[PDB]
RNA sequence: AGAGUUAAAUUAUAACUAAGCUGUAAAAAGCCCUAGUUAAAAUAAAAUAACCCACGAAAGUGACUCUAAUAAUCCUGACACACGAUAGCUAGGACCCAAACUGGGAUUAGAUACCCCACUAUGCCUAGCCCUAAACCCAAAUAGUUACAUAACAAAACUAUUCGCCAGAGUACUACUCGCAACUGCCUAAAACUCAAAGGACUUGGCGGUGCUUCACAUCCACCUAGAGGAGCCUGUUCUA
């Protein structure tokens, strides 16, 4: 409110589509994790229930990480095999 | 369901097989019906070939039928496109020439502008939530719209008519006056826009 | 994940920013404008 | 980067006390999670309240109104054919991914070792 | 030569799975100990418990 | 390097939409809450030229916080703007609401034009505790 | 532990504008000294950084700056000595927000609750208490080793020196005692009686108003047709006879 406003989570519209703007828009504040923080400021958490969140969302991005690496690792053997029906 | 999945249906239309030599897509497309040893189904008897036959007539016939009359509602049908016809000369002959350019003594013409006049545009469905049934606003696709006036028209004339009143004759007023939009028939179609449009909110309710 | 530097340097960086917003250096709620066309650090890509 | 396992969990050896406190082991899993389907939205509803407005004004003729209607047909139209389009488009994936099936014997082919 | 899927019981259950009694291999020869799931390929932990050498 | 979205209150830039400059063109304020949608489209000099609600628009207690009713109020609002001569409006959407996006085509709709879509959103650094969560 | 400071938010309270605003699955109640926008201190609380793993003996500690400052040439150790989250008590301040309680509104057979609206003690500061937690990482401290070894699960298995603790289940965070700024408290802690079990892990089912996928083809919803329940009568039960 004391900063100088519209430099803050400002995009303009160019060629005129408002719809791909918002888009872009949303695409910005979920990049940081505010529409995150809105839905979760909305009503409160304990501290308790906080941490809980906290570690299980860590887990959770480890074996995400994880999996995706074995994935991403072994996608060089997806392709047609050579010694079928041998 | 004698048949399997195997028996496509029969394609009963005359014009489509007496000219085939202008079309390559569509020579490919029934070189590949017959020649794959297609089991076809046998045409059914109420269906003819007959120029004179329109498959609209022919569901708002059967849709007329009461136990195992196809005779009965051939007879009405007769009479309702009768009582229109000449009650059309009878509103022709006492008019004005201008009037003689403008009415239609055509009763098929008529009867598929009575149906497609009638016809109402988005149709309620009930859906559960919290407890509650909303009705919701539904875009409807054209055969069940179809139906909807069809049936409308028989529920109505069944439904209204004093019991000295034949059926043809009061079907004849009804779609003389849905031609024109007049009638009962388009008052339920404005009562189902209305209610379609009171609860629009709600169509944030549907989910497909 | 984004800026990719070490503990200590990412900490600095961090006590460095706060510093420069509560003693007046630094606006809290935006990138100062003037800084907006700076060389390109981080691996965020915003517009697709 | 994959966050450090360097001593987060709760173990004998354990100087630090816990960060991470896990609901199942970790352990990559063989199989993979399946795809999750998507829901449906409520489609076409800007011709709706168009042609309501359209309505309201016209005293409920329809024959006032030709265009709104058209379009709202064509739009359930462009609807329907979206969902007979969703229901053959399963070959959809992740689209620059692999269907579940086709990860999953590929993880067969390599699993993940807890013994031995 | 045996290189092909193994069947669980082979040696385990020759009379069953191969005949109303059979003759067992004297001597087994592994080009590999593994099997593509990489593990220990049956027939170690078979001929083992058959009392088959192993080379 | 074209429309790059932020421009600066510096006069660097002249870009102009009906002749005036960035910082002269009138607000639309949006407030988007779970239970309502209100658009305030108001002067660079803030006068207030235009306000309609989802309340004001002939809605009620339920549907009014349905996306139907913000496209609503937007078209209304749109046009008792447009009637005192405003062309052109930079947003501002206050909250996280069913009626956001459909206010914000809302506008376009009601035969008025958007430029400048921001957001102001409340976003405590850890002022006020907000009040508990429901099941309890 | 001090001393000072405030970024976003909120609110007093003014000025424009609008008559509605708030709220749920859905509604009422409530407020219209209300809402939006523009202005603005006090109190409170400390987005992001953190996918980090530091500090403290534990409880704890993550807005900013400075002052003071992290015991021990380092094995163990009590009922002694000093600490100890929340809530609670006493006195003096604080009060934006939250909120036991209570009062309305709904939900319901009832609703002392879940859902909404207020609003208080109470969270906040200073001094003094109270000394309890699933105060749990249910894993004692200090040296070690990966040798022997799988009840079961889970955080793989062990030596050595210790200190604390455990003799069926209830009865029992109880009755009596002692001590304590407590006097519905804390600490320490039985027995008569009753039972033949009480318990840890596990297995197969069955079930789940758990999550996820795919279905129901006369089949649940949507949709089609013709009926039943009303009438007379036929016939079968059930009561009375
Ligand atoms: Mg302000
Ligand atoms: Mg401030
Ligand atoms: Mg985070
Ligand atoms: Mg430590
Ligand atoms: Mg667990
Ligand atoms: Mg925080
Ligand atoms: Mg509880
Ligand atoms: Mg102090
Ligand atoms: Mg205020
Ligand atoms: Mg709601
Ligand atoms: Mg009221
Ligand atoms: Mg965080
Ligand atoms: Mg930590
Ligand atoms: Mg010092
Ligand atoms: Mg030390
Ligand atoms: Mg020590
Ligand atoms: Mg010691
Ligand atoms: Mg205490
Ligand atoms: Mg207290
Ligand atoms: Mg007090
Ligand atoms: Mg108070
Ligand atoms: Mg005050
Ligand atoms: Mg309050
Ligand atoms: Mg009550
Ligand atoms: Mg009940
Ligand atoms: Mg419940
Ligand atoms: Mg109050
Ligand atoms: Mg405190
Ligand atoms: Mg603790
Ligand atoms: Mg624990
Ligand atoms: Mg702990
Ligand atoms: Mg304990
Ligand atoms: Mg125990
Ligand atoms: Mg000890
Ligand atoms: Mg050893
Ligand atoms: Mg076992
Ligand atoms: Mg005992
Ligand atoms: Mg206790
Ligand atoms: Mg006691
Ligand atoms: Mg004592
Ligand atoms: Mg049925
Ligand atoms: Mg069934
Ligand atoms: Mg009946
Ligand atoms: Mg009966
Ligand atoms: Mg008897």
């Amino acid at each position: 409110a004391n900063h100088l406003k519209f430099i803050a989570r400002t995009v303009m519209v160019q060629e005129g589509n408002v719809e791909g703007a918002y888009r872009t828009l949303n695409r910005i504040l979920t990049m940081d994790g505010l529409i995150e923080d809105i839905k979760r400021r909305r009503y409160y958490e304990k501290p308790c229930r906080r941490r809980q969140r906290e570690s299980y969302e860590t887990c959770r991005r480890i074996y995400n990480m994880e999996m995706a690496r074995k994935i991403n690792f072994l996608m060089r053997k997806n392709r047609a095999d050579p010694w079928q029906g041998c | 369901s004698r048949y399997g999945p195997e028996y496509k249906d029969p394609q009963i239309d005359k014009e489509y097989y007496r000219k085939p030599l202008a079309e390559q897509t569509e020579e490919e497309k029934y070189e590949r019906d017959f020649k794959k040893t297609q089991l076809i189904k046998a045409a059914p008897a109420t269906k003819t070939s007959s120029v004179f036959e329109d498959p609209v007539i022919s569901k708002f016939t059967n849709m007329m039928m009461k136990g195992g009359n196809k005779v009965l509602a051939r007879s009405l049908m007769t009479q309702t496109l009768e009582a229109v016809k000449r009650k059309q000369f009878a509103k022709y002959h006492a008019a004005s020439a201008e009037e003689q350019a403008t009415i239609e003594r055509n009763p098929y013409t008529i009867f598929h502008q009575a149906l497609k006049n009638c016809e109402p545009v988005i149709g309620l469905v009930p859906i559960l939530k919290g407890g509650h049934f909303y009705q919701v606003p539904v875009p409807l696709a054209d055969r069940r719209r179809r139906f909807l006036a069809m049936k409308w028209m028989i529920a109505e004339c069944r439904e209204k008519k004093h019991r000295r009143v034949l059926m043809p004759e009061k079907l004849s007023q009804e779609l003389l006056e849905a031609f024109h939009n007049q009638g009962p028939v388009i008052k339920r179609k404005h009562d189902m826009h209305k209610m379609a449009e009171a609860n629009r909110a709600l169509a944030h309710y549907r989910w497909w | 994940h984004i800026t990719g530097l070490c503990g200590k340097k990412q900490k600095e960086i961090t006590k460095a920013i706060k510093r420069a917003q509560i003693l007046g250096f630094m606006p809290v709620t935006y990138k100062d404008p003037a800084y907006l066309k700076d060389p390109k650090v981080c691996n965020i890509k915003y517009r697709e | 980067a994959t966050p450090s396992l360097r001593g987060r969990l709760a173990r004998l050896g354990n100087p630090r006390r816990p960060i991470l406190k896990p609901n199942k082991p970790l352990i990559l899993a063989n199989h993979v999670g399946e795809r999750r389907r998507e829901k449906g939205e409520a489609t076409c509803i800007t011709e709706m309240s168009v042609m309501m407005a359209c309505w309201k004004q016209n005293e409920f003729r329809d024959e006032a109104c030709r265009k709104e209607i058209q379009d709202f047909f064509d739009c359930a139209s462009r609807a329907e054919a979206a969902r007979k389009m969703r229901s053959i488009q399963e070959n959809l994936g992740e689209l620059g991914s692999l269907p579940p099936k086709k990860l999953n014997k590929l993880l067969h082919r390599f699993p993940n070792k807890p013994h031995v | 030569a045996h290189t092909r899927y193994f069947k669980g019981g082979l040696l385990t259950n020759a009379p069953l799975l191969l005949g109303p009694g059979v003759r067992l291999p004297d001597l087994i020869i592994f080009l590999h100990t593994l099997n593509n799931v990489f593990e220990p390929h049956v027939a170690v932990r078979d001929a083992a418990k058959m009392n088959i050498p192993t080379v | 390097s074209f429309s790059i979205y932020p421009p600066i209150p510096g006069q660097e830039n002249s870009l102009r939409w009906a002749g005036k400059k960035f910082e002269e063109i009138p607000i639309a304020h949006i407030k988007a809450s779970y239970n309502n949608t209100q658009i305030q489209v108001v002067s660079a000099a803030h006068q207030p030229l235009a306000h309609a609600s989802c309340g004001t628009e002939g809605f009620r207690n339920a549907k009014k916080g349905t996306g139907i009713a913000a496209q609503t109020a937007g078209i209304a609002a749109a046009a008792k703007a447009t009637g005192k001569g405003v062309t052109h409006v930079r947003v501002v959407v206050k909250g996280l609401g069913p009626g956001r996006l459909s206010a914000i085509k809302g506008l376009t709709m009601g035969g008025l034009e958007v430029i400048s879509i921001t957001d102001n959103t409340p976003i405590p650094h850890n002022g006020c505790r907000p009040r508990k969560a429901r099941r309890l």
